[PDB]
Order: structure tokens, then C-alpha cells, then sequence
């Protein structure tokens, strides 16, 4: 069980993975990163339910050592050695790609495949789905006042206010799920609505959308 | 495409010790003050007026790190290119309006900042690998321009 | 058209590969030969091994030429008019080559002189390079 | 440069086009869109739909500047003149979009007068295009 | 390199009608003529010195007619088009020593020649087949140039 | 059983294939044409062994339908048409395909895998091995007199005097066989000897061997 800490972050429950082996500690690159290897970072650390797994190096670079690369855990591994992966060492990676994570620390916001960030409370920021074990920005493409209403009424939110576009509360950072989603307004979830197939999109994180409800 | 282990072993080689947050920071500038037209479609970036205030402008910087990032993609999977930019390559036609012949030109000159700042690591042979993946990626971008 | 600051970057610039005639101009065209394997259509007589007599001789007079154009740039038609009709009009190089070399010196002073290469620079040699090409493909069209 | 002999080749085949200015102008538009898809990103604020009015009021202006260039051709940088800033330095096109819309105004003239269209005259439209080519390409190279 | 079945429609259809032996010595003559420095590949052929003895010379009109059959080839086999120039790639490479940039140059002017016979038959969207069969048969020639 | 015709050619036995189908005559595609397909017609016509198949045209264009493509014959059907093939009048080709054959007019062996065709008599000409049903000539890249003496033996000519290049004796027609041959000398047949594969090659008709034997 190779050791794994949390560098370069506000706190100790998010920062860069970086991991031990040989004496030498090194990073992780983000091949395969997503919130299976995050639950289990979280879980060695006593740091909780792995909020997020960003890539492309989001608490800065690592250098020397990149141990591991092409993490394919099933998300319930005792540490992070225990996964299938590329043999230590090789990799053909680079710095800027060195993936990290956000944990709970104790307060619990899983629930469910969707929740708004970056707003001044649960009811407003944009909008981000739960989709291969990757949370990921919906692109304003298609999106109004019925689409933020699905957003509003699967979080309890009352009902919907604005939809605003352009990344209005901040821009995402690594993958836009939903594009042109077409929602009738009455839908249950989000995944429910009549959109593109998943990850096919032709935008950029300045267009992801966002949702405010009352309040 | 067809790629040669020694073509590969030139553009891991590379990657590996590119200092991308730099190099893609002054690739994306020198795009902008080699050829200057390019800073209409840049225009909220703010200050754009003199190569001084290019380099030190921050929003230049970050994006031109995105850039060279996603460069990334296509050298951790280098035989299937053109899947890595099919997002990409709808969002510079029908999203941003991106004559796909100025791909080249910030092509060309990643050369030119790569082989800055490596030298003579960087050997006509390594250049030769590069110039085919940046010409690729190109191709990759403009593969669908309705 | 070759403003007043082109002219002292491009200058400035050639005051550090002026004594590297011969060593500069066999590393641009090996490096033309070698990312652009198109560009040895043109050179079917010659031994384009690496090292070679006929590279590192004809590679010295690609930047003398260069070099002479650097110091009358008020007029660079007149002082290649020259080889003007040696490339466009005696062996007619496809311009889309000269792109490709231009490409290749740039690369050269960059390993060599990277410092110096600041994108000013860059921008001015661009300008320089892009007006030698267009003196040895202009009577065309 | 276009020797006297170019010059009627290339007046004489603008009688046969004279009538139809709009006609040939939105074809030609229609072409270049639909075999070089990537031209439609400098009209992205366009309808580029089959038969638009936007194409055809466009198509009549690009075909009637060239009307006016075949007249003056002894003198096309200026008689163009208000069209090069337009083309090289507020929209910038890329140049090799102007050798693509030359040939497809060549395949509208040649669909539409194919016995006019001799390989005399297609050598003399191919150095005008490409004069009318350099001359909005100006202000850079 | 994907086809659709109205691009191959468009091709299939156009081939069958072609009057091969007329479109390409009309075609190669074009060449010759349009772009002069190109008779310097041709000084075999005898008699070059003015446009009407380029089209009434016999070695144009046969080699003009070789060119557009082994577009025929291509026609015939379209999802094989790179292995089916593959020999004829290298022999213009290392036996006539062709700049593959000219290959774009004969290709174009055989859309003009087709679209001068083939009046209200040679659509927009049918120039667009050819031009991308065109455009894909030359690649294929520059394929193997060492 | 359909009736077949040759038609401008310097005789009966020779010249470009025309089958009668629905009353029309109509030519035959080039594809898939090869000898197997010529001894049909030459036994169909009583006119011997099917010396040649000349592709695309070289007894000029037909017009009107073509009936036939992609030919499969086996080599002994008794006609044309109980050949496997696409169906009537359903083929892409134009006339500028259309096949030819050239027959001997009586009945003698076939005549082998190797031939001198175009000098002045069997034991000069240019090269032109048989190989796959079809004639294809040989490229003179590394042609010398060591080659020149495998074909002049081969073919019971005595020895090799001259091994000229640069098609001597006028250019080929359809394939082009074999590249860069480097025989010994005392090979057997020119299958024997190092070249390329079948087919591959860098060269033109304007490059075909030739060899000159006792004669
Ligand atoms: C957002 O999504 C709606 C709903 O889409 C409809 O329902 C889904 C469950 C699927 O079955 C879809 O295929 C289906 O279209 C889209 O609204 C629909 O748009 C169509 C086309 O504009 C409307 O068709 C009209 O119908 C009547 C006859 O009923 C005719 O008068 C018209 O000629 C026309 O064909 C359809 O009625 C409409 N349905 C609803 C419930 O509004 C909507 O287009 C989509 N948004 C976008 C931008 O595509
Ligand atoms: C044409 O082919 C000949 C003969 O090639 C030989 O025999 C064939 C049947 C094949 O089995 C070939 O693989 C085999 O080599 C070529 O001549 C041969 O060339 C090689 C390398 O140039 C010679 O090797 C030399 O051998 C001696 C030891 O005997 C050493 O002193 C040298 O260092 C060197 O390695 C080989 O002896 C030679 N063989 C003969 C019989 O001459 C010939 O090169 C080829 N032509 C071309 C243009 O490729
Ligand atoms: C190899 C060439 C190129 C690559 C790999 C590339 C890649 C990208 C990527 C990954 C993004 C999204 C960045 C993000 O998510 O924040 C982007 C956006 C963008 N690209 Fe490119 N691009 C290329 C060429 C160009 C060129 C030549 C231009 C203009 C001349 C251009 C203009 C833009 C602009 C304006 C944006 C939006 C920036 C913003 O608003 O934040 N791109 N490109
Ligand atoms: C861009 C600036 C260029 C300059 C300043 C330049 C200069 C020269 C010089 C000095 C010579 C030799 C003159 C002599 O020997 O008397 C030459 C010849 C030649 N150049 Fe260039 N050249 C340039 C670009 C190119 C390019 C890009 C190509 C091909 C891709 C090319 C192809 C040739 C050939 C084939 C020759 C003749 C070779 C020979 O003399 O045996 N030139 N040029
Ligand atoms: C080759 C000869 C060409 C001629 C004679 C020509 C002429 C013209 C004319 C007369 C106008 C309208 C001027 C005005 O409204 O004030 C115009 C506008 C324009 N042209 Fe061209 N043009 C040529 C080539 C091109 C090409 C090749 C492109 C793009 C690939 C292009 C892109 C545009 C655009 C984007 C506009 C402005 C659209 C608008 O006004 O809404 N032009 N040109
Ligand atoms: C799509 C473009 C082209 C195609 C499909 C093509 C195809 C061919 C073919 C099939 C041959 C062999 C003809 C034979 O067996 O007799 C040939 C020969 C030849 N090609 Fe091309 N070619 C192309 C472009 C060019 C260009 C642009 C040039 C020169 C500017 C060129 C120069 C030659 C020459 C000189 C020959 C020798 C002809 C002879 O000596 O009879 N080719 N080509
Ligand atoms: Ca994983
Ligand atoms: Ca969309
Ligand atoms: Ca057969
Ligand atoms: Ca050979």
C-alpha cells in the first residue's frame, strides 16, 4: 500500500495526488482519472466522499517523478496501488497533466447526478451532471427557461428564475457532458431530456450554462 | 497516419520535458504579433496593443496554455487523432468562425518556440516527427467544417 | 513593407549568424530534407546525406544570399534579381517552398540564438523572410 | 503581366459574361461554399442557403468589381483600390481563398461558355484572377 | 477518407459519361499551357511552342488520355484509393521528380475541363464530389515520397 | 450461351470483345480481365489459345451498353456469359474500359510464362512474364545481361548478347510485373531470381527490359 498525500491545496483534503514509492514521492497523471480513483484517495486520507476529480494539474504542477498513469480503479480499492494501471514509472505523460482531488472533509453534498457550483448557495451556479464518474458542464446551446426548470425541481430548488449563459457563475474545467438540451420543462431529471449523445458537443467551458431558482 | 517507433519515441520524449505553461504561453502570443490579424478573434483578451503587453497579458497566457495542453491528447493517443479534436474541431468552424488555414500558422510556430527551448535536443529529425503532429492536428480541426 | 523597426531587428539578428554562413545554411536545408521530403525534388543530382560537400557548400550560399539582402534591405528585389531568375524563372520552385525554408532558418535561430529570437524579432524575420520568398516567386502569375 | 494578347483574351471573355453579372456572381458563391466548405466562415452572419438574396446581392458585387477591373486593366491596383483595405486589412482573408473563389468563378464561365473558354483564354483569366488575387492580398506578403 | 453514397453517386455517375480520351488531352494540354513551367517535365514530347500545337500534339492527347484513365482506377475502387497509386506515387517521386504541389495544379484544371463538357449535368454539389477525389488522388500520389 | 464478336481488329480472332444481350451488342469491362476470360473467347470462336487480353482499349471504344464486368471465368466455361460475374448492364465503368483479346488461330501449347514481344522474332523483344492470368512486362532497373541470360535459356535462344533498356524494342501495355531483378545467371525461370513482389515497382512502360538472344 504505496502512501498517498495531498499537496499544494487550501487544505489537506484536496491538492495534488501525489503518491509514494521507492522513497520517492511523485505524482499521478490524469489518464483515466476520474471519481472511482478520487473516492479511494479520499477514503486512505480520512478525508471523505471525493467531491471531484479535476485534471490538468488545477493546485499547480508536481515535479520530478510521475509514478502512475492509466489508473483504472473500480472505486473501492484499500489504497491506490491496489488498482489496475500502467507499471510504475512508465508513462509518456507530462507535468501539466498531474491529476488531483477535492474531498468532503465531514459535510456530506453527494446527492444525486447533478448539483450547481460556484453560486452563493445550493439554488444558483451553473450546472453540472454526474455522468461515467465525471462531473461535467451542460454548454448554453439550446438552454432556457424550461431546461433550468429541470435543473430547479430535481434539487428542490422551488421553481426556475433566470437561465443565465456564458458561464455566468465561472467557467468549468475539464469535460461538457449535455449539449442542445431540449427539455419540454416538465421532465423529472436532467438525463431524462431529449439532448445530444453524451460528451458530444461543440463548445468550449465560456458557454456552460447556468440555473438560479427561489432560492 | 502512419507513425514509426522513432517518431513516437520523438514526440514522448518531447512532451515529457515541455514546459508547457511557458511554451504555449509564448506560442499563442507570438501568434499574435507575428501575425497580428489574429487579435480580433482574441478580442476579450483586453490589452493587445504592442508585443510587450502580449506577452504579460494574463487571459494570453492562460489560454495559450489550453493550447499547448491540448496538444496532450493528441500525444498520449497519437493513432486515433481525429476522434481526440471532433469537439474541438465543430467549435472552431460553427462556434468561433476560424479560417482552418490559420491553423498552420500556430502550428508552425510551436515549432519555432519548441525548438527554442530545447536547442539541440531538438534535431531535424525530432522537428520532422512534430512537424507531423502539429500537421495532423490541423487536419484533425478542420475535419468537420459543414 | 519593412518599417523602420523590421529593419534593425532583422539587422540585428544577422549580426549574430554572420560568421555561421556555412554552419547555418547546411542545418536549414537538412532540415528542410528532412520534416519536408518533398522539398529534395528539386535536388536530384545531389548527395542529401547528412554532411554532405554539396549540402554544406550550396547551404553557405542559401544565407550569403541572405545575408547580402540583410544589408541592402531599402532594396531587396535589386540585390537578388539574381537569383530571382535562377528560382522562378530557370528551375521554378513552387513558392509553397520557400515558406518551408524560411520555416526551417527560423527553427535554426532558434536553437542557435534564442535569445536573441524574441517575437519582435520573430515578427520582423517573418516580415524578411516572407519578402525574399516573394522576390524569388514575384514574375509569375 | 499580362501582354496585349492577354489583355483582349481577357476583355474578350468578360462580352460573354457582361448580362450576367448576377447570375454567375451567387453560382460562383454557391460553388465555393458548397466544394470548400471553410469559405463560409467569413460570412457567418450570411444566409448561405440555396438562391438567398444575401448570396445573389453579394455574388452581383463580387463579379461587377471584377467587370470593372477587365475595363482597367492596364490599372488594377487602382481601380480596386477601395477594395484591397477592405479585403487584406479589415477582414483579413486568407489569400489562398482567393485562388479558391478564382476557381470556381473558372468553372462558372467554363460550364457557361465552354467554346469561349479556350486554353488561350484560360491561361489569360488565371494571370488576371491572380492580379486581382495580389492586389486584395496587398497590404501584407 | 469516408465516401457517401451521393458523392459516390455523383462519381460513378460522371465516370460513365466521360469522354476520356478528349477530356484528357483537354485536360494535360491546360496543364501545359495554363502553367508553362510545367513543359519542362514534358520535353520529350516534341512540339510545345505555342497552345495550338500543345493540344494537336499526339503525345499530349495520348499521355493527356493515361492520366484521366488512372483516374478511372480510383473510380472503380474508391475506398483503395492510396494503394491503388502506391507504384505511381513512387515513380514520380524518384524517376520524374515531380513537386507533389503540382498535383493540386492538374487536378483543378480537370474540373474545369469536366465542367466545360458536362454543361447543367456538373453540379455544385457534383464539383464537390470531384474536387475531394481530386484532392484525395493526389494526396495518394504524394503518399510515397521518401 | 450467348454469341461473342472482335471487332476492329487486324482479323477475325482479334480485336475488343463484343457479347449479344437483349439483341444489342454490347462490350466488356476491363476489370477482372485476364487470359482466363480471353481463352473463353477464344475457344467460343474456334480461333486457338488466347496469346493476350489488352486492357482498356486498345482496339478502340465501343458504345452503346456495356453488358459485362468483373469477370470471374475459371478459365474452361464454354461461353461468356456461364461466367461468374455482375449482373447485365449493372457496372460503373466507361467504353474506355473496354476488353480486348488476341488470339493465335490454331491450335498449338500455350505459350508460356515468358515471351519476347515487339523485336524482330522470337528470341529479341522486350520482356513479358505471365503471372496471375495476365501479361505484364519487367522494369529495367537493375537489368543486366545475368537477366537477360535466364530469359534467352528459358526460351531456348542460346546465350543472352544484349540486355537493352529504356524499351528498346517499344513500351508495354498493362502490368508491370517485376522490379529490380538480380538473377545470377543460372536460374531457371525469371520467378527464380531476386526482385520485388509482384507488382510492386517505381517504373513506367518507358522503362521496360528487353533482352536479345541468338537470332
Ligand atoms: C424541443 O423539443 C420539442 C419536442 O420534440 C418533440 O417531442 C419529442 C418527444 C420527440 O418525439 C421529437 O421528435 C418531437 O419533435 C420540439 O418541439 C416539436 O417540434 C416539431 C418541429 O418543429 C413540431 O412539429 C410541428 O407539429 C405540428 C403537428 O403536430 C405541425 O403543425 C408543424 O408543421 C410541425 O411539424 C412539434 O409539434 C413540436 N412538439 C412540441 C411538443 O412542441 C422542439 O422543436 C425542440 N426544440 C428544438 C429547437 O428543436
Ligand atoms: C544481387 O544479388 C547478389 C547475390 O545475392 C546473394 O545471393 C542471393 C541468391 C541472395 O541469397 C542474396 O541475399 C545473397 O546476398 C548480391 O551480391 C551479394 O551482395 C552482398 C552484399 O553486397 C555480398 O556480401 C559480401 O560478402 C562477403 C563475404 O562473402 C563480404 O566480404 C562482404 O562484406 C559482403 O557482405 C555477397 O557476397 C554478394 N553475393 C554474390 C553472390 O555476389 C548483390 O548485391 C545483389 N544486387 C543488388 C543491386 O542488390
Ligand atoms: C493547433 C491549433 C489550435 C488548437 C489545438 C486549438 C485548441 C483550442 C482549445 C482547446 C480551445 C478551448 C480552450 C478552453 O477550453 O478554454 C480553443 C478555443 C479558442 N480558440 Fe483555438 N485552437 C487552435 C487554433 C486556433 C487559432 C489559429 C485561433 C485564432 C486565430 C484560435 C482561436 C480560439 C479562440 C478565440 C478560442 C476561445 C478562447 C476563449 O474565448 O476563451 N484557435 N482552441
Ligand atoms: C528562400 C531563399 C532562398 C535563397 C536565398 C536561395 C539561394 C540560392 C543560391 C545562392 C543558389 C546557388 C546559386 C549558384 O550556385 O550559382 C540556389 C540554387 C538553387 N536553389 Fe535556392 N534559395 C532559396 C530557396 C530555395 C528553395 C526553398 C528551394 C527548393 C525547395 C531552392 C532550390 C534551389 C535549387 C534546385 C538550386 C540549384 C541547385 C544547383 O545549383 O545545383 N531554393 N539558391
Ligand atoms: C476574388 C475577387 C473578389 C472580389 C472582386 C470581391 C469583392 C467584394 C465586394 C464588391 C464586396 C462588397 C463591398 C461592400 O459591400 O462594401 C466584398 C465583400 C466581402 N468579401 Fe469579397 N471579393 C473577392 C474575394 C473574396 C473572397 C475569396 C472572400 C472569402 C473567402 C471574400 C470575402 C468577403 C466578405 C466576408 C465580404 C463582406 C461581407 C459583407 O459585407 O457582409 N471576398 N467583396
Ligand atoms: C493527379 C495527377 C497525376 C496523375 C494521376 C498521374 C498519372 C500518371 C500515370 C498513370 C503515368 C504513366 C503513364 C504511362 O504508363 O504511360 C504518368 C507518367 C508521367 N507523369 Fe504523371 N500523373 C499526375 C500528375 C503529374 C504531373 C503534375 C506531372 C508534371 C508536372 C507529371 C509528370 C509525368 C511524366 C513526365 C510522366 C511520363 C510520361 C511519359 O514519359 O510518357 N504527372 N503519370
Ligand atoms: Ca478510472
Ligand atoms: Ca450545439
Ligand atoms: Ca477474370
Ligand atoms: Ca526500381
Amino acid at each position: 500500500t504505496a502512501e498517498v498525500r495531498l499537496v499544494d491545496g487550501p487544505n489537506r483534503c484536496s491538492g495534488r495526488v501525489e503518491v509514494l514509492h521507492n522513497d520517492v514521492w511523485g505524482t499521478v497523471c490524469d489518464e483515466g482519472w476520474d471519481l472511482r480513483e478520487a473516492r479511494v484517495v479520499c477514503r486512505q486520507l480520512g478525508c471523505g466522499t471525493a467531491l471531484s476529480s479535476p485534471k490538468k494539474s488545477k493546485y499547480g504542477e508536481g515535479k520530478g517523478q510521475i509514478w502512475l498513469s492509466d489508473l483504472d480503479c473500480k472505486g473501492t480499492e484499500g489504497s491506490l496501488s491496489n488498482c489496475k494501471s500502467k507499471p510504475w514509472g512508465e508513462n509518456i505523460c507530462n507535468h501539466v497533466e498531474d491529476a488531483s482531488v477535492e474531498c468532503s472533509g465531514t459535510e456530506i453534498p453527494e446527492p444525486g447526478p447533478l448539483r450547481l457550483v460556484g453560486g452563493p448557495n445550493r439554488c444558483a451556479g451553473r450546472v453540472e451532471v454526474l455522468h461515467e464518474e465525471q462531473w461535467g458542464s451542460v454548454c448554453h446551446d439550446e438552454w432556457d427557461i424550461n431546461d433550468a426548470q429541470v435543473v430547479c425541481k430535481q434539487l428542490g430548488c422551488g421553481d426556475a428564475v433566470l437561465a443565465p449563459i456564458a458561464a455566468k457563475f465561472g467557467r468549468g474545467t475539464d469535460t461538457i457532458w449535455l449539449d442542445d438540451v431540449n427539455c419540454t420543462g416538465s421532465e423529472a431529471s436532467l438525463s431524462e431530456c431529449q439532448a445530444r449523445p453524451w460528451g458530444d458537443h461543440n463548445c468550449y467551458h465560456g458557454e456552460d450554462a447556468s440555473a438560479i431558482c427561489s432560492d | 497516419v502512419h507513425w514509426t517507433a522513432e517518431e513516437k519515441q520523438l514526440i514522448t520524449g518531447l512532451w515529457g520535458k515541455v514546459n508547457v505553461a511557458e511554451c504555449g504561453a509564448e506560442a499563442l502570443a507570438r501568434l499574435l504579433i507575428v501575425y497580428p490579424w489574429t487579435q480580433r478573434f482574441f478580442a476579450s483578451f483586453g490589452n493587445l496593443s504592442s508585443p510587450t503587453a502580449i506577452l504579460g497579458n494574463p487571459m494570453v497566457r492562460a489560454h495559450g496554455k489550453k493550447v499547448l495542453t491540448s496538444f496532450g491528447d493528441a500525444v498520449k493517443n497519437l493513432d486515433n487523432i481525429k476522434n481526440t479534436f471532433s469537439q474541438l474541431s465543430e467549435l472552431h468552424c460553427d462556434k468561433l468562425h476560424v479560417d482552418p488555414e490559420n491553423f498552420r500558422l500556430l502550428g508552425d510556430i510551436l515549432i519555432i518556440v519548441l525548438a527554442a527551448h530545447f536547442s539541440k535536443d531538438f534535431t531535424p529529425e525530432c522537428q520532422a516527427a512534430w512537424q507531423k503532429l502539429v500537421r495532423v492536428v490541423a487536419h484533425a480541426l478542420a475535419r468537420k467544417y459543414h | 513593407v519593412l518599417s523602420a523597426a523590421d529593419k534593425n531587428n532583422v539587422k540585428g539578428i544577422f549580426t549574430k549568424i554572420a560568421g555561421h554562413a556555412e554552419e547555418y545554411g547546411a542545418e536549414t536545408l537538412e532540415r528542410m530534407f528532412t520534416t519536408y521530403p518533398p522539398t529534395k525534388t528539386y535536388f536530384p543530382h545531389f548527395d542529401l546525406s547528412h554532411g554532405s560537400a554539396q549540402i554544406k557548400g550550396h547551404g553557405k550560399k542559401v544565407v550569403a544570399a541572405l545575408i547580402e539582402a540583410a544589408n541592402h534591405i531599402d532594396d531587396i528585389a535589386g540585390t537578388l534579381s539574381k537569383l530571382s531568375d535562377l528560382h522562378a524563372h530557370k528551375l521554378r520552385v513552387d513558392p509553397v517552398n520557400f515558406k518551408l525554408l524560411g520555416q526551417c532558418f527560423l527553427v535554426v535561430v532558434a536553437i542557435h540564438h534564442p535569445a536573441a529570437l524574441t517575437p519582435e524579432v520573430h515578427a520582423s524575420l517573418d516580415k524578411f523572410l516572407c519578402a525574399v520568398g516573394t522576390v524569388l516567386t514575384a514574375k509569375y502569375r
